[PDB]
Order: structure tokens, then sequence, then C-alpha cells
């Protein structure tokens, strides 16, 4: 029971095994397979899509009890989550962000317990707590129990002093890559773009309808509500407009203490987070190969999950600048 | 309605869209200024990868929500 199964490669499938291995390796959500959590959530009724958390679960179950140097197929997992997002239909090379969202959402729609207004007079907080169980009437699954968060988006007219708040749900952070930094650039360094004061004016005037008119506004991100499991995603891609290319830039993300209080909304508190797993890309935007570096939740060794090839590695080979998706814990 | 979408290297594009607006209509609004092709982008919001064929409506995206752009690095 060491979870150091390899995943064969079905036909450029190396997104979806890194998937599955960072999956595989967040704690709360294995154990959800193993304790066969699931079954009690699952809906009743003849329906297409039960199958992809009895294949999902059933492929966890059967990494967490393997042996050494075993090698398990998830070509039954695939035939299910190809028939909820057919975009994975077929053997072509694929996005592990693309995958992991539409896995999580076919996942999180299986299991959810769910089964079928002006606020100006609101505090901020209170409007934030009355969206989330609004949202939570909608989306209650123990998958959003893991990943789901909550960014306050504040926007401020420049004219009036009008500040205009929305409350959006996140179950990841798609994160700007900053172009240098000193002497590096680091993840916070990301985290900042993301949530830094961002200056509408000129084309991306936003209409103020206070003042009924177009105005300069700014919009910043806090996050208001910090989830379980944290997943950063690098934006490593050129904005050009003839042909994106891959940005490759090593972003320095830390293995543990990841402290997001400068973050959080005012007076909201923060969290701090342990770093868990790593989906790594190499190659370019048009193709490449995938791996995973996931901390076992038992042992707290980290390993490399290549396909079929599972090695054991050192926590300093973990930071690389292969490094695309981040998982990260609570502390 | 305006929307925002948290576009690439740091920046927030504002689009005017109705509820109505296809995710294709909205993927050319962004082409319009960015000069991204609706087949290069993705488009985020509550952790879901809005879809061709569907409406903003279907999503219950409101106004002044974000939309979060993201490419896509392909491997197999
Ligand atoms: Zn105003």
């Amino acid at each position: 029971a060491q979870g150091l199964a390899g995943l064969r490669n079905l036909g450029n499938t190396s997104f979806m095994n890194s998937i599955l291995q960072c999956l595989s390796n967040t704690r709360e959500l294995r154990d959800y397979c193993l304790q066969r959590l699931y079954m009690r959530d699952l809906h009743h009724g003849s329906n297409a899509h039960t199958a992809l958390v009895e294949e999902f679960a059933k492929l966890i179950q059967t990494i967490w009890t393997s042996s050494p140097n075993d090698v398990v197929s998830p070509s039954e997992f695939k035939t299910q989550i190809q028939r909820y997002a057919p975009r994975f239909v077929g053997y072509n090379q694929q996005d592990a962000q693309e995958f992991l969202r539409f896995l999580l959402d076919g996942l999180h729609n299986e299991v959810n317990r769910v089964t079928l207004e002006n606020l100006d007079h609101l505090p901020d907080d209170e409007k934030g707590r009355q969206m989330w169980r609004k949202y939570l009437e909608r989306e209650d699954s123990r998958i959003g129990d893991l990943f789901v968060g909550q960014l306050k988006s504040s926007l401020t007219c420049t004219d009036c002093g009008y500040c205009s708040t929305v409350f959006d749900p996140f179950w990841d952070l798609s994160l700007p890559i900053a172009k240098r930094g000193y002497p590096e650039v680091t993840l916070m360094d990301c985290m900042r773009l993301f949530t830094k004061e961002d200056v509408l004016d000129g084309d991306e005037k936003p209409t103020c309808c206070r003042c009924r008119g177009r105005k300069r506004c700014i919009k910043k991100f806090s996050i208001q509500r910090f989830p379980k499991i944290l997943v950063l995603h690098l934006k490593r891609f050129s904005e050009s407009r003839i042909r994106t290319s891959k940005l490759t830039t090593f972003v320095n993300f830390p293995l543990r203490d990841l402290d997001l209080r400068e973050f959080a909304s005012e007076n909201t508190n923060h969290a701090v987070y342990n770093l868990y797993a790593v989906s790594n890309h190499s190659g370019t935007t048009m193709g490449g190969h995938y791996t995973a570096y996931c901390r076992s939740p038992g042992t707290g060794e980290w390993h490399t999950f290549n396909d079929s090839s599972v090695t054991p590695m050192s926590s300093s080979q973990v930071r690389t600048s292969d490094a695309y998706l981040l998982f990260y814990e609570l502390a | 309605m305006q929307i925002f979408v948290k576009t690439l290297t740091g920046k927030t594009i504002t689009l005017e869209v109705e509820p109505s607006d296809t995710i294709e209509n909205v993927k050319a609004k962004i082409q319009d200024k960015e000069g991204i092709p609706p087949d290069q982008q993705r488009l985020i919001f509550a952790g879901k990868q809005l879809e061709d064929g569907r409406t903003l409506s279907d999503y219950n995206i409101q106004k002044e929500s974000t939309l979060h752009l993201v490419l896509r690095l392909r491997g197999g």
C-alpha cells in the first residue's frame, strides 16, 4: 500500500497520467476513493456518467494496493472520461490543466449532494458569505470540499469612488508569469500579477452605472475563501498575435510555507500551504510529454511518475522550470 | 453588460456582452482585442472551461465576473 504504481501510456496520454498521479496523491481525494465514501454520494438512476466516478475510484484503489514496479492500465477510466468530455476521445496530445478541469467537473457533477437579489445593504464579508451559500446550494460535493475557494473582485470607479464587488468561485488559479525577477521570478511574483490592481482605461473602460458612463476603474482580486487544496496553473504561453510559444521561465515555488497572507481579503484569515504534487510539461505548446512529481501522503517521500516508470527523487529535484501545475495542501 | 478577462501576462480586458452571447461570440470579442484565435483560447470560470455552443447564461455568468484566459501545453 505504497501507491508507487506506474500508468501505461495508451497513446499520447501522459497528460492524463500526470493528472491522475497528482490526484492519487491528493490525500483526502485518495481516501474518499479507498474508503468507498463515493458510493453513498452517487446519484440513483440510469446515468451515463456514474461509471466515471467508479472507474476513477477503482484506478486509485488499484494504485494504492499495488506492489513495487507494477504498471497498471487506465484504459477503462479513459473510456469513461472521454464519454463525459468527448474532446478526449482518441489519442491526441492534450493540455493537463484542461484535462484536470473536465475530470474534476465530471467527478463533482456525479457526486454532487445537490440533485436539482441586490445585496448593497450588506457589508462586503456578509455579501461574500451569502454568495458562497448560494453557490453551495448548486455545487456541493466532496470534490468541491477539497478544491473550491472564493475570489473577491473589487472594481472601483476612479470618478465617483463606488467599489462594486463580486465574488467568483474558483477551483484553481491561473497565474500570469512575471517577465523576470531579482534575481529570479518567484511564485509570489506571479500571485502578485494575478492579484494586483488592474487599471481599466482607454479601450478597457468599464461602464460605471452610478456615473452612467464609461470611466477609468481599478479592478483587484483578493482571496475571500481559501481552498483545502490550492491548484496553481502557470500561464506558460506567450501572447503573440502570430504564433504562441511556450514560456519556459523558471518560476521559483516553495516546497513548504507558501504564505498567502498578502492576497487575503481585508481582515480575512489567510492560509499557509505545503507542496505535494507538480505536473511537469517538457516540449512546445503543440507537443511534448508530461510527468508528475508527487509526495506520498504516508511517507512524505517524493517520486517521479513518468508513465510506467516510478522512481524515487530528492526534494532538491522537485523545483524545475518544467513545472506547470502546482498542487498545494494546507499546512 | 460588462465582464472581464484576465489575459496572459498581467492585464485585464473588458468585454461588452449579453447573457445570450455564445462562448464563440465571447472568444471572437477576445480575438477582436487580443489577436488570439478562438481555437487557441480556453476560458475558465468557477472551475469550468466554457464550451462552444453554450451561452454565458448557461453558466450563470453575471456582470463583472472574470473569465480566466489560458492557452495549451499539449503533451502525450
Ligand atoms: Zn462612477
